[PDB]
RNA sequence: AGAACCUUACCAAAUCUUGACAUCCUUUGACAACUCUAGAGAUAGAGCCUUCCGGACAAAGUGACAGGUGGUG
RNA sequence: AAGUUGGGCACUCUAAGUUGACUGCCGGUGACAAACCGGAGGAAGGUGGGGAUGACGUCAAAUCAUCAUGCCCCUUAUGAUUUGGGCUACACACGUGCUACAAUGGACAAUACAAAGGGCAGCGAAACCGCGAGGUCAAGCAAAUCCCAUAAAGUUGUUCUCAGUUCGGAUUGUAGUCUGCAACUCGACUACAUGAAGCUGGAAUCGCUAGUAAUCGUAGAUCAGCAUGCUACGGUGAAUACGUUC
């Protein structure tokens, strides 16, 4: 077995990760990642965290990833592959961090406020 | 209604005055507020004063006016 | 342009004085409450009534009275709640329980004090007067502060103003402060005057 | 053989305490009960225009939240069903039995 | 009435090409935040002049910047002449370039920004262009400096 | 030269059919499935038989001069009767219950400031 | 609103489309919520005072 | 935070005057959904006819009185 | 076929209780101060992001049409009932918006990823009928269970090739669906045809400093029916701030 769990968020969006010892290939939600995912940038940043600790190409990742967006939840895969990484070997927490992989992006959504068209944008202001 | 399912809409009391004295050929003015009447057959060759808010303005029906309202020819506001 | 401070903390430091549930017949609840609460009111306008409670549970409304004159309520020999639960049930085919609670400083109580300042204002007090007595009288009562207001045809002048005394500390923006807030009219010869009262008896 | 009791009350406070006092009550009367098992709340948001008239940018908002918590009881037993169907809780919760 | 500077946004490298000024190229040309369509776009761009020149295309993509990138401006107060900053200049040349790309007459965008960027790569562009007659103007209003 | 109408000669048969009056894309559609054709095939690239087939469809179809004739009789007619419609018609004003305190330009013509 | 206004809405309509609803305690016609039979400024006076089960001033 | 009717406060026409709605006072009920006729309806004409406990309740008459989204923020 | 059920509460999640962020520690600038800047640690760093919360006062600002109320006024009418018509008019001027003028696009076919809400005579699954909006039968569901409800932008393929057009969809004809006693005045939507101006807008002028602007959809109150408005939700997701002369 040999598997490394680990959560990822960002924005709405969840990822289960689980890294196992393999070849690299990433599945997402039972398909491949360059499928599921529509660009490649993506699949860049998500190898990232691999990068950062040396390890690519050493591990099979599975995720369960809902909520949010492709990017959202690309994101969210990145930060669950940071966490795994981090519970596998305690000596990636200097890279991951200097990296900046560790961090839950903590930027959401504001809400509308009442009286405007939007969080901030407000009506069309006309005097006269 | 509309609808075809149901059958074109008209009021029951409006649809007996027309019936009544169908046969004598002195037919007369029928007084209405039914705007929402439609225009049937039977109603060609009749006189209705339909009520377009103030006063019953005379409509005389032809063939080309069956199937419209008895509303369409009595305008309710007035320009120029 | 101050938010109403009972209206502020109701649900945070104040609980709601209605104590039920419902699902499906909410609105009829609620105005069978609201008919409650206004007969009560048109009711007990002599007795010293600060507020009232309503719970509902198994076909039954359970009534609190808070009063500072639970004598008048409730009578010699229980004649006038038992005549008063007698009208409620003829109102409402549900069964009604009251209970009368005892208020023991009606000086400090914002509705009554509210209550005695209108009173008096129709007696045709003097609008700076009573809220200076108001004011002392809660003050050497252990209040740690009291703001009252009263607003209108004072003196019964042509120009309505307002004019308001304090004393001690307030904290109206102070979410934990159990700030006791109330509303009176009263109805003078000229016309409507509204007193507001605003009493902290302190941290609880 | 389970019975199921669904409780909902505007306050999280007394959900809570009605919940344990039930789950203590048929833990006494022997029964195993699995839970207080919180159920998503219901938020209800209500938008006013606060300003008697016109005046349309100033709102105020209020809610009615309504907290639901769910109990299984899964050996029930006569002494069981006699302490649930006779203990009595707040006016604020209601409570539904589905035997 | 502004208590000072604030903290600028630093952008990441281009995923493929590892460049700060391909990403805010990017960033530029994306409209309604369809980062993938801009993406697709430079990534055509980039293709087409690196057939059409046989050179590199961050090669020419960095003399164009450097070709369109202006060294002075002027700013109404009169227009007195003044200094560009280095990031300024970067965001000035990203931008004439890709408003000229659109103002072209060719019938897609990715022919637009290749065409563009080799006209500014043989210094012959609509963003040198404008660089021209923003150098030029700044000349002509050197003395309230 | 379909229904006595001309056709662009480069555009497709599908799109190219739309020019006749009456013809539209639905209903453009529909003839090139009846009369066999290729959907991309281009106009100028067709074959006689297939061109006549298409006529053949087309003939049927009521379009055309026959159709601007029917509309303008059903216009006429509501006129005629002295119908709302028809006296919003002889107006130049909308028929179909608009508003025209604003925005009735396309049947009030250019605005007379 | 007017009183006879408040008792035609309360009486029978002949037409079934011919129902309105208006606020139970001032008689508003504008703006009254179906779970309360209340108008907007009803529904504040009586949310102020705590009179509403489980309702209070909402934030997020 | 919902103008075809309703809403609706405006207009035309057909209609009522203790009144569409509330309390008191005299009589006392079988009131009233329901069916017929005449009316655009609101309403009027005879039936049918079904309720009710020292009294809730509900009809008819009269006088107090009602009513106003009329004015003055 | 399906987390569908047997089993489990690991994970996610749900919701109660707790821990966490305080310039706390380190180094500089600073009058050893406040503070500012940088760093470590931390998920989060400098009131982390937003909301509610609006002092003493100004404008005899708004509201007597939510409600209440002094005074004045009408009472065979300024009160009351009903049907029909106004509030939807239309030589015109202004504010706020929706849709476009196209190739960062239009059309066709295939295929993914949300959040937040509503549902009792209400949400109406599947199936059948119609090209269609919809109609018949009708399961489940008073709700973390069923439904509303397949989000769109996106991605991948074919076509159009810069053309007032395969752009744009007003306007009008005809024929229908649904609600409602009743869509003429005066509802929404659907099918066929019709195919207007408009090819990025003068003087001037508005919003917005980050998950913001911009774009894309989604839900709800009112509500029989009727939303480009309002109130909320999320997907993708920027540019710039030198400085205080004006
Ligand atoms: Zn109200």
């Amino acid at each position: 077995q040999v598997e490394y769990r680990g959560t990822g968020r960002r924005k709405n969006s969840v990822a289960r990760v689980r890294l196992v010892p393999g070849e690299g290939n990433i599945t997402v939600n039972n398909r491949d990642v360059r499928e599921y995912l529509p660009f490649e940038s993506l699949i860049l940043d998500l190898n990232q965290p691999f990068d950062v600790t040396e390890t690519k190409g050493n591990y099979d990742v599975l995720v369960n990833v809902h909520g949010g967006g492709f990017t959202g939840q690309a994101q969210a895969i990145r930060h669950g592959i940071a966490r795994a990484l981090l519970e596998a070997d305690p000596e990636y927490r200097g890279s991951l961090k200097r990296a900046g992989l560790l961090t839950r992006d903590p930027r959401m959504k504001e809400r509308k406020k009442p009286g405007l068209k939007a969080a901030r944008r407000s009506p069309q202001f006309s005097k006269r | 209604a509309r609808s075809i399912k149901k059958g074109p809409f008209v009021d029951e009391h409006l649809m007996k005055k027309v019936e009544a004295q169908e046969g004598s050929e002195k037919k007369q003015v029928i007084k209405t507020w039914s705007r929402r009447s439609t225009i049937f057959p039977n109603f060609i060759g009749h006189t209705f004063a339909v009520y377009d808010g103030r006063k019953h303005v005379p409509v005389y029906v032809t063939e080309d006016m069956v199937g419209h309202k008895l509303g369409e020819f009595a305008p309710t506001r007035t320009f120029k | 342009q101050k938010i109403n401070p009972i209206g502020l903390r109701v649900g945070i430091i104040r609980d709601w004085e209605a104590k039920w549930y419902a699902e499906k017949d909410f609105a009829s609840l609620l105005h069978e409450d609201l008919k409650i609460r206004k007969f009560i009111d048109n009711e007990l306008k002599e007795a010293s009534v600060s507020h009232v409670e309503i719970e509902r549970a198994a076909n039954r409304i359970n009534i609190a009275i808070h009063t500072g004159k639970p004598g008048m309520v409730i009578g010699k020999g229980g004649s006038e709640i038992e005549k008063l639960r007698n009208k409620l049930n003829a109102l409402t085919d549900k069964k009604v329980h009251i209970n009368v609670i005892e208020i023991k400083k009606v000086d400090l109580d914002a509705r009554l004090v509210a209550e005695n300042i209108a009173r008096q204002l129709e007696n045709r007090a003097s609008f700076r007067r009573v809220q200076k007595q108001a004011i002392t009288r809660a003050m050497k009562l252990g209040a740690k502060g009291i703001k009252t207001q009263v607003s209108g045809r004072l003196g019964g002048a042509d120009i309505a103003r307002a004019e308001q005394y304090s004393e001690g500390t307030v904290p109206l923006h102070t979410l934990r402060a159990d700030i006791d807030y109330a509303h009176a009219e009263a109805d003078t010869t000229y016309g409507k005057l509204g007193v507001k009262v605003w009493i902290y008896r302190g941290e609880v | 053989q389970k019975i199921r009791i669904r409780l909902k009350a505007y306050d999280h406070r007394v959900i809570d305490q009605s919940a344990e006092k039930i789950v203590e009550t048929a833990k006494r009367s022997g029964a195993d009960v699995s839970g207080p098992i919180p159920l998503p709340t219901e938020k209800s948001v209500y938008t006013i225009i606060r300003a008697v008239h016109k005046y349309k940018d100033s709102r105020e908002q209020f809610e009615q939240r309504t907290h639901k918590r769910l109990i299984d009881i899964v050996n029930p037993t006569p002494k069981t069903v006699d302490a649930l169907m006779g203990l009595n809780l707040p006016s604020g919760v209601d409570i539904e039995i589905k035997l | 009435p502004r208590k000072g500077s604030v903290p600028k946004r630093d952008v990441l490298p281009d995923p493929i090409h590892n460049s700060k000024l391909v990403t805010k190229l990017i960033n530029k040309i994306m409209l309604d935040g369809k980062r993938g369509t801009a993406q697709r776009i430079l990534y055509s761009a980039f293709d087409l002049v690196e057939q059409r020149s046989g050179r590199d295309a961050l090669e020419v993509f960095e003399e164009a910047i450097n070709n369109i990138m202006p060294v002075l401006e002027v700013k109404a107060r009169y227009q007195v002449p003044v200094e560009v900053r280095p990031e300024r200049r970067t965001t000035l040349g990203l931008r004439w370039l890709v408003n000229y790309a659109r103002l072209r007459g060719e019938k897609t965008m990715e022919d637009r920004l290749a065409n563009e960027i080799l006209d500014a790569a043989n210094n012959t562009g609509g963003a040198v262009k404008k660089r021209e007659d923003t150098h030029k103007m700044a000349e002509a209003n050197k003395a309230f400096a | 030269r379909i229904a006595g109408v001309d056709i662009p000669r480069e555009k497709r048969v599908v799109i190219s059919l739309t020019y006749i009056y009456g013809i539209g894309t639905s209903t453009a559609q529909k003839i090139l499935e009846e009369a066999n054709v290729s959907a991309d095939t281009r106009v100028k690239d067709l074959t006689d038989d297939e061109l006549g087939r298409i006529r053949e469809v087309v003939d049927g179809y009521k379009v055309e001069g026959d159709l601007r004739r029917e509309t303008n009789l059903n216009i006429k007619r509501l006129m005629e009767i002295s119908s709302y419609r028809g006296i919003r018609h002889r107006r130049g004003l909308p028929v179909r219950g608009q508003k025209t305190k604003n925005n009735a330009r396309t049947r009030k013509g250019p605005v007379k400031t | 609103a007017k009183t006879s206004m408040v008792a035609k809405q309360q009486k029978k309509q002949k037409y079934a489309v011919r129902e309105y609803t208006r606020c139970e305690r001032c008689g508003r016609p504008h703006s009254v919520y179906r779970k309360f039979k209340l108008c907007r400024i009803c529904f504040r006076e009586l949310a102020y005072k705590g009179q509403i089960p489980g309702v209070r001033k909402a934030s997020w």
